């Protein structure tokens, strides 16, 4: 019955979400960071995405990759239409579950994905960070301090759930991410920063000598 | 494969 | 035609006269040519009647449209974009005569001082436009006049009427010296026709204030 | 069967749209009152359509979402050919519920949706308000007094049934809403009215301390 | 051709000569220019023959057909509107020479005092229109002539009556200084043609009201 | 099989029929009477189609409202391109009929629909008015006197035939029509008439204190 | 339904 | 999922 | 308009005046004319108002939208081929009389040596580019003047500062010789605009700099 | 079912890939040296395909042919749009990757091919050569010293982990790659180098007497 065949693809796409790395985002002082369980050099799970607006997925790479490009293109010709302060996280966040959503409908096979996208301020004012899950189905989820997706979610989610601290630095953020995540080696890691005092492009990878330094 |  | 516009400390007013031609021929004795788009933005438009009251009609709505899918207005540089893009795409026919300038007073509520929020833009016939600076703008056959006048009737400028009375005035110095421009007409009762934007948003003002002014000038000028 | 198929698509829209929060939508002396249990601060069910036309829906958000946003499309394109005062909460209402219909026949899964068309007097004039209820399969019923949609709707539907007063004010109208809607918090309430002395755009929000004020 | 339109209490009534020329050549001694469009409202026609039929029949037709599909016909501003568009459409074609000029004379149901729910509007090629408020107008080669007529008689309509009186001495005036415009024919029987709209719908006048008008004015003059 | 589908098909345009509101048209004196059972105020079943041409219906709203607009759309331009006299309702009745057979044949559902199209001569002259019945698959037929279409059509038949008069006043057939309708209150009854004697637009509907006074 |  |  | 561009070891500077005109009008006493397009390159254009400023803000659109789909930008040929593809594209419009010149200052990163990583880069209206050796170039009406001057005042350069003051001089002299060019205003203090590029990325020289430097060579010239 | 059908494509594409000629890459002082098992003179599986992008691969001769195709031409676009030195043997990868998924999934048969992208330094620089692999699914795998594609690949792969040395010369990287390919002949062999020394197209064959000579 339809009805059965929708429970399999339910199914199906959860089995996706479960077998992958695991990416977390959570608000701190200066911003929003990510920190990702990546082994490629190459092939990255964290990417700017507008002036103050990041993203972060987890699932099969081609899918997260494409709607990474997706979105991309959505926000520059948007800006250059209108203004570069008008694109928000928030109607990026909508497009992408309205996207997925008719896409499933439509398709043939779901997308295996998860996204997380994020905000911060801007320049000069003050504004809390913003998070958004989006899941495969379309379903899109207000997060008020931290987003974790792909894996198992449930020990990294609670790990989290103790070691939180508002307003915490760069350093402890990153400490308290890498060890809910481990729930590892500086090599393999993909972190990278929305820092809200950077003057336009919020954006930053952190990478390296200055990575290894700080842990 | 190469999932992630 | 002339319609002028100028900030004062906390607001911006934008004035119009009333006469529209056909060559040497008085056509239309009360036209209104300074529309409020929004509750923030009066739109002057110069230029060939037809196409100036199409423009005013189409930004109003797409101003309020916008606003009304995404919940909240564009900021005062979109709207200043907008405008712009409507502008620069009447110019083939604005080359064939139907040209039609907009003259844009807004004022900034997410501006950081208030008393500066006002804000004046024009346009020219390419769709570049240019945030006026030096406190005042004008546009039509009359606007070198009223500008000669405001650069010397504006270190009176103090606030909402006073910038006001200078306006009136400003018309009516391009009404005194083209003759394409309407001065108030004291027979009919016809007066130039104003719009105060400030931190309230935009209102018209009523035209027994207007009629006032105009008195004091034209028994000043006898 | 054709017809044991069709038996079964409207139960699935039944049941579709019973897991649903409730709105409520009633005359009262300044106009029309909707009152939504919403508990996202980004995510709407009330909204304005036209000058004095407004829409309040339950079901699927991104499908009532999608609707909301072809309702303003019509109306737009409609004034700026004849005038705004033509456009009227009847011919919308109307529009609805043949593109459901046939939308339904000709698609895959029917619209989980229910709609509230409601519309005011202009300034200075008077008339009764009206409230036009729309369901997923077309049908448009004509409502006097009060519409409710989305989730149980009997017990809401009488606890109105004894409460509703022609011409309470917009403090009362506001109780007795919210208590059928009971049959609650400060926070996740979505309030709006189509105030009839309004000049021209007759829908307002009410929100924060001025609601909290009221309640 | 000249076709006059005067609002008198309570009414508004319509007015257009029979004459249509190739050149110096008369080439119509019966034309019919004012046709009733519907039930409120009276649309004259000046310019080319063809265009201007053309242009009466289709515009009553929408206004009918949009009145059968929604059930009510559109407000006077929807009317103004619909005819604005179409004259705006025949542009091209009035540069190329096929000019046609719409005068559109109506009684609006829904206006506040019946007393003056009279409605006047003029077009120019450019479908720009405009509401006139001096309580009359005219269109075609005599309109000049039978508006400075009517300025001067215009105190003298006090009622349906009077005001048709007033519109067929403006025709005979704008006759005696135009040739292309056609005075009455007392030789052949041939009159101006009117229409009156008044709260109880449109009606033509029946030609012999207009033979003794016209009549009572020929020998005013001798 | 497919004769075994048709049947079937039958049969369920049958049942649409049959379960539906009752219109009935009828001669009299002034030309032809339209009187049928409507409880609501905005949907409508009796239509002007051209200056003397008149349409009545019964089944679906949205099909025989959209057979309404279709049958408005053809007469106009017909009559532009040759004349108003030129569209007569046997051109009308025609026109339906070919059209609904060929839309069932290539469709999915049959319009549960019954259509009556009427006709009155023109001012100052003298002929028969002239009814014909089109039913859902395309049939037509010449009715001297009376149609009654929908809901159990017996009863009223009956009825009428034994009440029926020819140049019977317009009160009278409304007696009569209404008598055997009911084989009912002021409320919720749709009356027009094809009046003969009218210039040029022939429809006019009889509502409100008029009415209550006739009846 | 909406039968009419 | 998410019924609103 | 006049823009210059030198190269001094290691960097470049881009200078820019604030006048622009229509006819004899002075229409605008403060543009700017000289944008950071991004961290190593600045583009000066010189000619319509219009495609001047849509050509530098699509430009940098366009570098930095490659930037974010490829993580690296491209290197100085690639940005010197797109901004020719550009300016090829307008060349129907400039034809016309909307003409756009732009001059292209940047800083490699990837030269092999820093002292002389410096680049400058001149378009004609055709699109075809040539990279600058000499050490200087210019656009617009003032470019002979300017070019002529830093011919002789080139040997001065010395580091960025030096290199700073002999920009502004040159702009001196084309302003001098030239009515289209702006020279410093000291009655409104408005004074050119300048870019520095060098290791360290680009930035705008703060006005104060500006100003102290024009004082100096005024009081030179007295 | 879909699943087991998916087993079963995935079956089939492996069995295509093992039966088929075996093609290594490795790392070598001057670059990268392909050594592929090939009879016939007229059919390559080892290719340039841009300055410094070399490419083999192993499979069905026509599909992987029609992949060399492809990348030809989009390396050649591309240089035109931007530059030569704008074109990366990642991109490369990359592109064929995601083509591969694609095509797999809304295709009849999958590509029973395995492809191997091959990039070194330019002109007067130093870097690592850089050996991607593409499988027939859209996998990508960064190899840092050898890749073995088609036949069976065990053997050979262990005969070169023990048998590799990093800045091997021309002649030992070649002894031992034909001696890992064993795991033959003076003819049927083709063997390309990507020589980091030209100054500007990399690619260079090896064939005839000065092959022999070597050997």
């Amino acid at each position: 019955s339809p009805e059965q065949a929708m429970r399999e693809r339910s199914e199906l796409a959860r089995k996706g979400i479960a077998r992958a790395k695991s990416v977390v985002a959570l608000a701190y002082a200066g911003g929003v960071l990510f920190v990702a369980e990546n082994p490629s050099r190459s092939l990255q799970k964290i990417s700017e995405l507008y002036d103050r607006v990041g993203f972060a997925a987890a699932g099969k790479f081609n899918e997260f990759d494409n709607l990474r490009r997706g979105g991309i293109q959505f926000a520059d010709t948007r800006g250059y239409a209108y203004d570069r302060r008008d694109v928000t996280g928030r109607q990026l966040a909508n497009v992408y579950a309205q996207t997925l959503g008719t896409i499933f409908t439509e398709q043939a096979k779901p997308y295996e994905v998860e996204l997380c996208v994020a905000e911060v301020a801007h320049y000069g004012e003050t504004k809390r960070p913003e998070l958004y899950r989006i899941t495969y189905d379309g379903s899109i989820a207000d997060e008020p301090h931290f987003v974790v997706m792909g894996g198992t979610t449930e020990p990294i989610a609670n790990a989290l759930k103790e070691s939180y601290a508002e307003n915490a630095s760069l350093t402890d953020a990153l400490r308290i991410a890498v060890a809910a995540l481990r729930a590892l080696g500086v090599a393999s890691l993909e972190v990278a920063v929305l820092d809200a005092n950077r003057p336009r492009r919020a954006f930053r990878r952190i990478t390296g000598s200055a990575l290894q330094a700080l842990l | 494969g190469q999932y992630l | 035609t002339t319609i002028v516009a100028l900030k004062y400390p906390g607001g911006v007013v934008m004035a119009g006269d009333r006469r529209s031609t056909q060559g040497n021929m008085i056509s239309g004795r009360d036209v209104r040519k300074v529309y409020i788009t929004d509750d923030y933005t009066a739109t002057g438009i110069a230029g060939t009647a037809a196409v100036a009251v199409e423009f005013a009609r189409l930004y109003a709505v797409e101003l309020e449209h916008y606003e009304k899918l995404e919940g909240v207005p564009l900021t005062f540089a979109g709207k200043i974009n907008r405008l712009a893009i409507m502008v620069r795409g009447n110019l083939a026919a604005a080359m064939q005569g139907l040209l039609a300038l907009p003259l844009l007073a807004g004022y900034d509520i997410h501006a950081s001082d208030p008393q500066s929020a006002g804000r004046i833009v024009s346009f020219d016939a390419a769709g570049g436009w240019n945030i006026e600076e030096e406190g005042y703008q004008a546009v039509g056959s009359g606007s070198l006049f009223a500008k000669s006048s405001m650069k010397k009737l504006y270190s009176q400028v103090t606030d909402g009427d006073s910038g006001l009375r200078v306006a009136v005035e400003a018309l009516y110095d391009a009404a005194d010296d083209d003759s394409a421009t309407g001065g108030p007409d004291l027979v009919r009762g016809i007066f130039p026709t104003a719009v105060i934007i400030d931190a309230d948003g935009a209102v018209d003002v009523p035209e027994s204030r207007i009629a006032e002014l105009a008195r004091a000038i034209i028994e000043s000028r006898s």
